[PDB]
RNA sequence: ACCUGUUGUGGUGGAUGUCUUGGCCCAGGUUCUGAGGAAGGACACAGCAGCCUUGCGAUACGUUCGGUGAUACGCAGAUCU
RNA sequence: AGAGUGAUCGAAGGAUGCAAAGAACUCCGCGAAGAGGGUUAAAAGUCCCUGAAGCCGCAACAGGAUCGGUGGUGUGCAGUGCUGUAU
RNA sequence: ACCAAGGAGUCUAAGGAGCUUGCCAGUCGGAUGGCUUCCAAAACCUUGAGGCGUGGUGAAGGCAACUAUCCUUCCAGAUGGGGCUAGUCUCUGCAUGGAACGACCGGACCCGAAGUCCAGUGGACAGGGUUUCGAGUGCUUGCAAGGUCCUUGGGACCCGAAAGGUGG
RNA sequence: GGCAGCCAAGGCAGAGCAUCGUUGUGUAGAAAGGGCAUGGACAACAGCUGAUCGUGUUGGGAUUGAUCCCGGCUUGAGGCGUUGCCCA
């Protein structure tokens, strides 16, 4: 026997959990690209195609606009390995090249009403095989209604949303879980 | 099942019906089948006999 | 819902077959007509009856012929002119034959029998 | 009660809702919905045929 | 109707239990001409999808 | 009827997971070699009988 | 693939625990029915820590109680100024840009009663609604339009 | 420029509908079929007082 | 490959012992089929010195010879002439084991066609 | 001879496999008992009948009449075309 | 059916055969059986589709003092299969 | 004692956290409505209120997220651009974590209520400060279905009290 | 994981193929690690079956194992199996 160190297990994810055969085709294409072009962009896109669906979150035309707002990205292609949905709050879009896994009808209309293009990842692989002039943006995994509840509300400093199953009080003063440990009146309030 | 997903299932089943390397895979004899998908003149909608069918 | 009477339930159909009365076993024990009779009367099948001739057409007595002498509707059997069999002792007994095997060679032609032939013969 | 963070149960099934051997139960299963749809349609058109030359 | 394996269906209501029986895909369909012409109108398909190769 | 130029991965996913035929979906069945090359010929359009038949060119 | 080849099982863990005597619940501490209470039992005695840690504001009574709480007279869906110009056919938004006429936005048509004043406004519009914030009023008035109280 | 589909028994060539260029999603098909096949099931249950 | 496994490599299998369920020899209710012991005091499970062998993966055999029979050939359960025609190209790797229910009439045709194709039928002489 | 074992065989035993005039379940319809005597309970009633029968009541395994149309049957016995 | 004074409790229990063709006749015996001889595709013999395990009888063969055991191990010796097999 | 057959984590309402699929500021809508021998109580359809989400905060009276070219700031940081060079500089800055806010929304304080204004009963906001709180916002992270492991109510993994009650 | 020097092989992208390296105890417990097996629905095997199903019994072979296949006999159908998936 031997006093072992930890036997290596690779943390990284190397198989698409997606059940869509066309997502699997894209994983095949970008395995090829991350091997025989070997750019950081191609390796990143391969990672993100592997990612489960929680971790390739939806992203808005507002995020596309915020990414491309700088004059440096006049010809760049905004790449999101995600479903792209439209921010109704965004009114005037610039002509933008945007590659994604899916564009909502609204996002596609908003991007093609400004003269932009809605690219699929195979089109991106044939246009920029090295992913040059491609602005990768992800999408935010906080702000989830689960992430807000993560932790404990009764822990001082943790501002976790208490788990309320289906009970949405109508009187916000006589709400559920708002009295003892929520006001110093009731002998203590959870610290901030 | 959401209606969108059921309609997508119908669409995909039709596409696979159009691809013939799956009709034979499911086990149909495409020996005498001229084309896939198979289209037929509307005169058969006025068929009255199983012999003519 | 399927309408009443036209049900393909195995259990119900078998119950009916095994609890039918004699007036229903009369029509369950129908036999096919010969081609002579079939052309002559334009009728294809009738309930078998005592006193008419049959050809066996099936079973270990196929190709034999004779007049029906007993419809044993309780057993769904039919006894024939001379299809007999000796017992352990010399006593000759009759062999029951399901009338689906036999075809009909002649009829007795009572009044109701002729009326039945006519009513089924008029094509509609 | 959970050893976790799940919400407070608030289950509301304390009063013999279950059709067991001892109880009749408080359960109504709507298996008639399918057949009753067609039956309602049939009686509606029978209403039409009854009061025919008038709005249904 | 009486022909043993044959099933009947209409473009107005396409049954997936008939387009993919057993869950298996690639069944022989023998659309008539107007059914064929109305397929994408009924299913409300406007475009062809850009699928990777 | 060039309905779709389907990828090999997608075609074979459909065959493996939506047909229920041992000689095709079992990679280690002593009919899968012949069946795989046969279905590849069938998808290419012509399968031999080495004269090659014409088979539903889709 | 190979993973997809495994569309198997219906009660995977239960059927896997067959052959193992304690059925995944231990030999020392058995799986015994209700060893801690039924429901929320003990919220102040032996589940005191759990209730304190995962549900602070439990166990109390706060606020004015309102007998016969009507909610229809309190129903008031709100929108924002950022989501206004989406509600104007951009033909109007174009033919009214620099000119004096302003398109009319009837929020009740879309199901909003109050108008909240978050989001910038590009050109003045006339907004009919049942209530407005003073921020929304300020932004609309500065953009050029007007707020209108409508039943 | 859609492909042409001939009509058997009658010399005629229609176009090919855009349905048949859609995604061959066997997985969606299998899911939806195994969940629609459940919609014709009819309840079964033992007697209520059975065994008591 | 249409290659029969040689005796050279058949004799290099790794001597799987005759595994049994523990105490399957005390009682007729305890069957012979293996079961992993889950007892707390079990000397078998604790692997005492002179106790029988414990089923494990070290006894598993290489892929080249695993499921290969003393014939040197793998087996294929056939019921039709279709399955023979399937094994047509692998008459040296595989041997056509007819199914136990296949009657004499189809066994005759299977044996005929398989001896034209020169595929070995492990149960050629079954019924006449 | 006795014991232990392994086969073959014969017993004891009724597991298995296959089925089912049975159950259970869902849907639809009806709910139609009684002082003019109900539901139930007795005692009777068959050539050979004890039981059973949602058979029957001293007209007692049945009476009138209709539909059907040659059987019924475990034996016999005269009616029946 | 059965149990309890009673209120009540309450079982076990399916399958011959295509057809009763339900085992004629002979010997022996008081008789049942049995030995023949029959029906039948077959006794499938009114215990009747099949007939498992446990247990038992018999014959053959192999051993028989010893927890020196059941079981494992590596050979051996007898009996018994299986696979392959050069010129 | 022996053998055989039976024999114990199940379904349901609500929910949690992953995973899959579809759609997207929407999503779902099988209460119901349109159709068509059995199959079919299926399938199909968008007549659909409404559920959840888009805003939170206050006990309540109530109030309701600044920013006119664009853009909250800082530290680390995924990509990518332009120079450059096997020394190696600038621009971009996603996700995540931490900090901040001269920011803002609602509540609570303190000094005030100066100032502007009018759908004018004197009312509406407004200023500057705080060791302030929120399950707040800072380019809406949603909905539905399925699946896995679970939770609580249910017989509740299976068997098991001495007991309590109602009527005979 | 075809855009390969050629054949042979592999050819299902969480698969497969080639090389190399590491590491192998385990109660409770776990595995979005992999499989064997039972009843039935939806499908496929133009699957098998009176030239004898299934059960059972006895030998043989395969398997690390759950278990699988076959020969003999019983037995004779009031039949059975293999694969995918779903309901238990």
């Amino acid at each position: 026997g031997i006093d072992k160190p930890k036997q290596y297990k690779n943390k990284d994810k190397r198989h698409p959990t997606a059940t869509n055969p066309y997502i699997r085709v894209l994983v095949k294409i970008y395995r090829f690209l991350a091997r025989r072009v070997a750019t950081p962009f191609n390796k990143a896109v391969l990672k993100r195609l592997m990612k489960s669906r929680m971790w390739r979150p939806r992203i808005s035309t507002s995020r596309i606009k915020l990414a491309m707002r700088k004059p440096d990205k006049k010809d760049h292609i905004c790449v999101c390995v995600s479903h792209v949905i439209h921010d109704d709050r965004v009114l005037g879009l610039k002509p933008l090249k945007v590659c994604a896994l899916k564009f909502s009808k609204g996002a596609r209309a908003a991007i093609e009403s400004a003269g932009g293009q809605c690219l699929t990842f195979d089109q991106l692989a044939m246009i920029t095989p090295k992913g040059s002039k491609c602005v990768l943006i992800r999408g935010k995994v906080t702000r989830r209604k689960q992430y807000k509840s993560f932790g404990a509300p009764g822990v001082p400093g943790s501002h976790a949303v208490p788990k309320l199953g289906n009970r949405k009080s109508a009187l916000r003063g006589r709400r559920h879980e708002n009295a003892r440990g929520r006001r110093k009146s009731r002998a203590f309030k959870v610290k901030a | 099942v959401p209606r969108k997903v059921r309609r997508l299932a119908v669409r995909a089943a039709l596409a696979a019906s159009a691809i013939p390397a799956l009709v034979m895979a499911r086990g149909h004899n495409l020996e005498d089948v001229p084309e896939i998908p198979l289209v037929v003149p509307n005169s058969v909608e006025a068929l009255e006999k199983t012999k003519d069918a | 819902v399927n309408k009443v009477g036209k049900s393909g339930d195995r259990r119900k159909a078998r119950k009916s077959y095994f609890t039918a009365p004699s007036h229903v076993r009369r029509v369950i024990m129908s036999a096919r007509l010969s081609k002579d009779l079939r052309q002559k009367y334009k009728v294809k099948s009738l309930p078998i009856r005592k006193e008419d001739e049959v050809k066996v057409k099936r079973g270990s007595h196929k190709g034999r012929d004779g007049k029906v002498i007993a419809c044993y509707r309780l057993k769904y059997a039919v006894h024939i002119d001379k299809i007999t069999r000796e017992k352990a002792n010399g006593q000759t007994v009759q062999i029951g034959i399901h009338p689906s095997n036999v075809e009909i060679t002649k009829l007795k032609l009572d009044k109701d029998r002729k009326k039945l032939l006519e009513t089924k013969g008029r094509r509609k | 009660v959970k050893k976790g963070n799940a919400p407070v149960p608030n289950a509301h099934f304390h009063k013999h809702w279950n059709p067991t051997g001892s109880q009749k139960g408080h359960v109504r299963c709507f298996f008639k919905q399918g057949p009753q749809k067609k039956i309602r349609r049939a009686r509606r058109q029978k209403k039409a045929a009854a009061v025919f030359p008038r709005p249904v | 109707r009486n022909l043993p394996g044959v099933d009947i269906n209409f473009v107005s209501a396409l049954n997936l239990l008939r387009l993919a029986p057993g869950g298996h895909i690639g069944r022989l369909i023998v659309f008539t001409e107007d059914a064929f012409n109305q397929l994408d109108k009924v299913l409300k398909v406007d475009t062809i999808e850009g699928l990777p190769d | 009827c060039k309905a779709q130029t389907v990828d090999k991965h997608v075609l074979w996913s459909c065959i493996n997971f939506g047909t229920s035929n041992v000689a095709l979906i079992d990679p280690y069945h002593p009919a899968h070699r012949g069946a795989r090359k046969y279905i590849n010929q069938f998808h290419s359009g012509k399968v031999p009988k080495k004269a090659k038949e014409a088979k539903a060119e889709e | 693939t190979y993973r997809e080849r495994k569309n198997k099982g219906q009660h995977q863990k239960t059927r896997k625990l067959r052959g193992h005597v304690s059925h995944g619940h231990g030999r020392v501490g058995k799986h015994r029915k209700h060893a801690s209470g039924r429901g929320n039992a003990g919220g102040q005695h032996h589940h005191r820590i759990w209730m304190d840690k995962y549900h602070p504001g439990y166990f109390g009574k706060v606020g004015i109680r309102r007998f016969h709480y009507r909610l229809n007279p309190r129903f008031c869906p709100t929108t924002s100024i950022s989501r206004l110009l989406r509600l104007v056919p951009k033909e109007q938004l174009e033919a009214c840009k620099g000119k004096e006429e302003l398109p009319v936005v009837n929020l009740l048509q879309h199901g909003y009663f109050k108008l909240l004043g978050t989001g910038r406004l590009s050109q003045g519009v006339i907004v009919k609604a049942r209530s407005f914030s003073q921020g929304a009023e300020r932004k609309i008035k500065k953009a050029g339009g007007a707020c209108i109280l409508v039943a | 420029a859609r492909p042409l589909v001939t009509v058997q028994k009658e010399g005629k060539t229609v176009p090919l509908p855009k349905v048949f260029s859609s995604a061959l999603r066997y997985d969606v098909v299998r899911f939806v079929h195994t969940n629609i096949a459940k919609n014709t099931r009819i309840p079964y249950a033992v007697s209520r007082r059975a065994g008591h | 490959v249409n290659r029969t496994v040689t005796r050279k490599e058949l004799k290099k299998k790794k001597h799987v012992p005759h595994f049994k369920r523990y105490q399957s020899w005390r009682h007729v209710r305890v069957s012979e089929s293996w079961r992993k012991p889950h007892g707390i005091d079990s000397a078998f499970r604790r692997r005492f010195k002179g106790y029988p062998a414990m089923v494990g993966i070290g006894y598993k055999q290489p892929k080249n010879v695993r499921h290969v029979h003393p014939d040197g050939k793998r087996q294929f359960l056939v019921h039709n002439l279709k399955d023979l025609e399937v094994l047509l190209m692998y008459n040296k790797k595989y041997a056509a084991v007819i199914g136990h229910s296949v009657g004499a009439r189809k066994r005759k045709s299977i044996v005929t066609r398989a001896k034209e194709l020169q595929i070995k039928v492990t149960n050629a002489n079954a019924r006449l």
